[PDB]
């Protein structure tokens, strides 16, 4: 330990708390930015899902499971939380397969089961996600992964119940054949010519997924 | 014409024509919000069984 | 000096030294928040920064035991010029590898062209 | 009993678990009785307390009755723990005076005199 | 005590009579201010008015023969040998004759201060002198002390640049200014010579390797940078445009680090930044090229208001260029009202930002 | 409970949230549709149309991308869609024809292009009626 | 070639596991161990298992720790670390590795830690 | 050859992927590479190694063969593979030993007869 040693490694620990301390600021910019994305998602978010409240549209009795996260790092315990949550929910129904969105997310479950991954997306943790790419991606999981057939489909995003805490977060998605056992269904007129029930689908999960990213 | 026969999902239908209505409107009052509204730079890759993966594309 | 190796030259030694400058300045965000983070003049300048700096390398006949490529002695009216198009992006296209131990700007198109092979 | 020990790994896991991140039960369980120990140590000056008051706090403070305690209570907590004693058990204070050693019975009368007033 | 850079005659002012330290690493760019100040003397050396010329004595200690010869040689094609006086202390003499040097060329420049005038001496560089005088003080067996320097090593220098000064009316008015030259070991200004010196001197010229790399030439760290001095030697004519540069380039250190994130900057620190880029640039002097006040205020006024911040960071260059030659040709008359008042009316302050936001305007 | 609360918003903006309105005009899949007060609960796909909320006062007119619309049994109509468009002020003829003409020429180049081109076709042409 | 194959390899890997928690002890203290890669983050908890396992009572200084001293043979503590190495410990908490014999009294101190939690 | 200048590379890598960022192809395959070179220079005390031995093992590191292989298999690898070259392409060993270099022809050899082990087990 020379002073030559200790005057270069102090000034280098200097530089990087300048390079954190300003890391900070800059969040709060993005924090504000993706506020205006949060709320206009979940008022839209109310809209659609006010249907399935007056409407009775649950489950009764293979599985997809999506699990939504950045490819950033230095982000705390968003990485470890939500592929802990995801492996809990593994440990019932392992058969399920899944379809992570991000490579960071995806290296984490990727160690446990390599298997159940059979579909990943990169880019994303960039800017805030808009409807334009959400239905985007909805789009491959109904083409190369073919989600409507599965009967139960789940989706894992992180819910922020403060700027200190977050909570992870679980939703299913109910397909077109869960549209029409629903016990509520005869009170809305419905002509069975426009597969209504089919294209709800195809666009339920698209803006659920766009809530969920968002 | 067919969308659901040969086309793409219900969430692409309507994504068409949300592109072509953003872009159908004044240039002068199309703020940057739009613009990156519609630009994406995210790739899909389908994996196997065993850590295996396709050839990577665009979405 | 300006007034003794020439105007041009003077011009073109300093944009390569405010060049390596910068990416030396950035060498903390490169490692903490990695290259995509860099603005779009940062990004081309860092690429840049790294071409130039493996340019600067060059090999000697007297160290050829050493590297095993043959000497290559470069003439200044050619040195100039070589960084010069370089500092103008004229080669953004070229592999960084194909800047390491090359003499002449030259022999970094035919290395870069021998390497696709 | 090994509250020096204790109090020396305290740090480590304390100074350790001060960043933010979420821990288990068994870091936690061990972090939430360090704070009251180390609470509890804190003493005003020109205030010497005799060793009979000293015994009945560090009793308390390993068996766990201050966990459930609140942490800005832990003051007042002991100034009136130590009138409860000279106003109700005082004879056991007197014992603790002479013989200077805690035995298998009066440590009895003293877990079932703490519990007591931990509850109230 | 105009030295002619603008990032010391707006940021640092030097005041006749003042020691104002110039501080730095080796092949900063320490010589080149003292340099350019003497050069910058031609505009009243050859004048009529002696209360307002300023002789200039050079110093060199420690400097192979070479370097004077070529120093020298410097002066004579720019015409300032007529009146500079240099004391050639070369490294192959003997050790005293370098401990005298700064000595002898104080007398001579005291001459002048006595007699009425103003003398401008410059010592390059105190550090070599103590070097000397360490020499002979061990081969003669005197105690070591940190370092080892004896003792005596702060008295030396002590007696020296409080040699220089400002003598009151009554003595004759004259003025003795010393500019001492002290070189660093890596930035390391807690060393024993230099913190003697920085203890004894009125302000120092901090110069770095860094800054010097990165374009901004003459590398002057205005956040060391200082002068106890200040505006009580600074022309009005450039102090009411410059009371306000040491703000904005202030708070421009501050939020540096910002310049290095992503356009998600607010615009409140992004209007900084705008400054700070061109404000800097504007610093940047080449060398052997002086100014007059009445070509700086021009340039500092349309800093500051930000006349600049629509105009690309990369023509800031040929902006001063352009500009100057603009009002030398159309608003001549204004120039050399500021020149001969020095100071900045109500009615110039109009007049010069109307000739800016015109010429920004064709631009 | 007098009148019906409308909820028309967007993956980006909402616009109108809990607001009584006296009538609404927006195309469906089965063919254009009218809503007031109190309504019968029906579930319609919205197609690439134009809506018009109306008031007591004028009504303002807006092109829509498309979506579903759901009235509610307690009287409670919600829109949901991607874009929005205001009235002609924001469109321009000039814009729209340039991709418009390049549309056709998409069904000329490869059809797995083409296949969204047809697509655009039908949203441009509801564009040029909406100059009225 | 003296202690054992064996016990060559046992000693090196708790050497390797101790080190590495060494070479990340800057980052640990600057970001966390949220930062620390899945591997990289149980290997420091296996670690800090080790070390803690370490320690070991002193009969003579038992007027310091308030506990009996404990002897432990050399054969037993081979047995020991190369069990944890294997990962058959990793659901035992750390706290029952500070000041233990026997590795025997780890499990038992365990159990005892469950009936204390509230 | 390059070897000294790729192991530079490697901690170069090494010191990169600890930001605990996705690595690329390239970035990865060196790694592998990189990480196994330095677990094949591991030599114990009391073992000098003669020229015909080390050849071999370099070669097959240099090259590509053992990014296949598991980090805590190399260990083995080098005592099976040098065992495998002294009971059939012993040939080899004699060439190299003697000539002390590396003919067109016997690189050929060399070549097929590290691929033929490698499919082994
Ligand atoms: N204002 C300037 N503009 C351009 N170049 C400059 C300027 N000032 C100095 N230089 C460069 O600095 C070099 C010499 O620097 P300078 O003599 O000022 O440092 P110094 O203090 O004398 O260092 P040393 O102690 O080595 O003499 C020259 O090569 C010249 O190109
Ligand atoms: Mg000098």
């Amino acid at each position: 330990a020379t002073l030559k040693e200790v005057e270069m490694r102090l000034k280098s620990i200097k530089n990087i708390e300048k390079i954190t301390k300003t890391m900070k600021i800059v969040a709060s910019t993005r924090l504000s930015k993706a506020e205006k994305a949060k709320i206009s998602a979940k008022k839209m978010d109310e809209a659609e899902q006010l249907f399935y409240k007056n409407a009775e549209t649950k489950n009764l009795d293979k599985e997809l499971i999506v699990a939504i996260t950045s490819d950033k790092g230095l982000c705390g315990s968003i990485h470890s939380q939500l592929a802990k949550a995801v492996r809990r929910h593994l440990n019932d129904q392992p058969n399920a397969d899944i379809v992570t969105i991000g490579d960071k997310i995806k290296m984490q479950l990727l160690r446990t089961h390599p298997n159940n991954i059979k579909l990943s997306i990169n880019g994303i943790g960039k800017d805030a996600p808009t409807f334009q790419e959400s239905a985007l991606i909805a789009d491959k999981l109904l083409s190369v992964m073919k989600a409507g057939t599965y009967p139960k489909i789940s989706i894992f995003y992180n819910d922020p119940v403060s700027s200190l805490s977050f909570e992870p977060s679980e939703k299913p998605i109910f397909n077109a054949k869960t549209i029409e056992q629903s016990p509520s269904f005869g009170k809305f007129e419905i002509d069975t010519d426009a597969n209504v029930p089919r294209d709800l689908f195809e666009y339920t999960l698209a803006n659920q997924m766009l809530t969920a990213m968002a | 014409s067919a969308w659901r026969k040969a086309g793409i999902s219900y969430a692409a239908y309507l994504n068409v024509a949300a592109q072509a209505i953003r872009s159908s409107l004044k240039t002068e009052l199309q703020t940057a919000s739009v613009l990156n509204r519609s630009q994406t730079d995210a790739f899909y890759t389908q994996y196997k069984n065993g850590t295996a993966a396709s050839e990577p594309t665009p979405i | 000096d300006a007034a003794v190796v020439g105007q041009e030259h003077y011009d073109v030694a300093s944009k390569v030294q405010e060049t390596l400058q910068t990416y030396k300045s950035l060498q903390d965000i490169i490692a903490i928040l990695g290259m995509d983070e860099l603005s779009e003049q940062d990004k081309l300048t860092v690429e840049r920064a790294r071409k130039i700096q493996r340019f600067l390398s060059q090999p000697f006949a007297v160290a050829e035991v050493f590297t095993g490529i043959p000497g290559k002695l470069v003439r200044l009216k050619d040195t100039v010029a070589s960084f010069k198009a370089v500092l103008e992006g004229k080669y953004d296209n070229i592999p960084e590898h194909a800047f390491y131990m090359v003499g002449g700007i030259e022999d970094v198109v035919a290395k870069a062209e021998k390497l696709a092979a | 009993g090994s509250l020096k020990l204790f109090l020396a790994q305290y740090r480590e896991v304390a100074a350790f678990a001060q960043f933010g991140s979420d821990l288990d039960a068994s870091t936690k369980q061990t972090l939430v009785r360090g704070e009251r120990l180390t609470q509890l140590l804190k003493q005003n000056q020109y205030s010497p307390l005799a060793t009979e008051e000293q015994v009945p706090l560090i009793y308390a403070g390993v068996n766990g009755h201050l966990d459930g305690i609140e942490l800005s209570r832990i003051g007042e907590f002991e100034s009136s723990f130590l009138s409860y004693l000279k106003s109700n058990h005082n004879e056991l204070l007197t014992e603790i005076r002479e013989k200077g050693e805690l035995s298998k019975e009066l440590l009895a009368s003293l877990k079932s005199a703490t519990e007591s007033f931990v509850a109230t | 005590v105009q030295t002619g850079l603008k990032a010391v005659d707006a940021l640092v002012p030097i005041g006749r009579g003042q020691r104002e330290l110039i501080i730095g690493d080796r092949q900063t760019g320490k010589t080149a201010v003292a340099l350019d100040t003497i050069l910058n003397q031609k505009r009243w050396n050859n004048g009529s008015d002696e209360s307002k010329k300023l002789y200039c004595v050079y110093v060199a200690v420690g400097q192979k023969r070479s370097t004077v010869a070529q120093l020298v040689q410097t002066l004579e094609q720019h015409d300032a040998m007529k009146y500079s006086i240099i004391v050639a202390a070369t490294a192959s003499e003997a050790a005293p004759l370098q401990y005298l040097a700064p000595f002898t060329a104080a007398s001579i420049g005291e001459w002048f201060r006595d007699n009425g005038k103003h003398a401008l001496i410059v010592y390059d560089d105190l550090s070599k002198q103590a070097v000397a005088y360490r020499q002979l003080s061990l081969l003669l067996r005197r105690p070591p002390g940190r370092e080892a320097y004896p003792g005596d090593v702060f008295y030396l220098h002590s007696r020296l640049l409080e040699r220089a000064a400002k003598l009151s009316e009554k003595e004759g008015s004259g003025s003795l200014t010393a500019l001492p030259v002290i070189e660093t070991q890596g930035g390391d200004v807690s060393a024993y010579i230099p913190t003697n010196v920085i203890s004894i001197t009125d302000g120092q010229i901090f110069l770095e390797a860094e800054l010097f790399y990165k374009g901004i030439r003459p590398a002057i760290n205005v956040g060391l940078s200082v002068s106890r001095v200040g505006s009580a030697a600074q022309v009005k004519a450039l102090k009411q445009v410059a009371g306000s540069l040491k703000l904005f380039l202030a708070q421009y250190r501050e939020v540096a680090a910002f310049a290095q994130f992503g356009s998600d900057l607010d615009a409140s620190t992004k209007q900084t930044l705008v400054r700070g880029e061109r404000l800097t640039q504007l610093l940047k002097q080449n060398q052997y090229s002086p100014l007059a006040t009445e070509e700086q205020v021009p340039l500092i006024y349309a800093g500051v208001n930000g006349h600049l911040d629509g105009i690309e960071l990369s023509r800031i260059g040929e902006f001063e260029s352009s500009f100057l030659s603009y009002l030398k040709s159309n608003h001549n008359e204004l120039l050399t009202e500021i020149r001969e008042k020095g100071e900045l009316s109500k009615e110039l302050l109009a007049s010069l930002k109307s000739a800016t936001e015109s010429f920004v305007a064709t631009f | 409970s007098s009148g019906l609360k409308l909820q028309f918003a967007l993956p980006h903006e909402t616009l109108y949230s809990g607001s009584e309105v006296t009538q609404v005009n927006l195309p469906a899949k089965s063919g254009r549709i009218g809503v007031l007060a109190n309504h019968v609960p029906t579930v319609e796909q919205l197609l690439p149309g134009v809506v018009e909320v109306m008031e007591g006062s004028n009504s303002k007119k807006f092109f829509i991308s498309g979506g579903f619309a759901t009235v509610q049994p307690d009287s409670q109509l919600c829109v949901t869609a991607i874009e929005a468009f205001p009235l002609e002020s924001f469109s321009q003829e000039n814009i729209k024809n340039l991709l418009a003409e390049a549309k056709k020429n998409v069904s000329s180049s490869d059809a797995r292009e083409a296949a969204e081109a047809a697509i655009q076709v039908e949203v441009l042409e509801n564009l040029q009626s909406v100059l009225k | 070639a003296v202690v054992g194959q064996e016990h060559y390899d046992v000693a090196s890997k708790v050497q390797e596991t101790l080190q590495t928690y060494k070479s990340l002890q800057d980052i640990i203290a600057i970001l966390g161990m949220d930062e620390l890669s899945e591997q990289d983050k149980l290997t420091v908890e296996r670690a800090r298992k080790i070390q803690r396992f370490l320690s070991q009572p002193f009969a003579v200084a038992e007027v310091f720790t308030g506990i009996p001293g404990k002897l432990v043979r050399l054969k037993d503590t081979v047995a020991s670390f190369k069990a944890v190495l294997e990962g058959k410990y990793d659901n035992i908490p750390e706290h029952a590795f500070y000041m233990v014999g026997g590795i025997e009294d780890v499990v038992a101190k365990a159990e005892k830690l469950a009936a204390e939690a509230n």
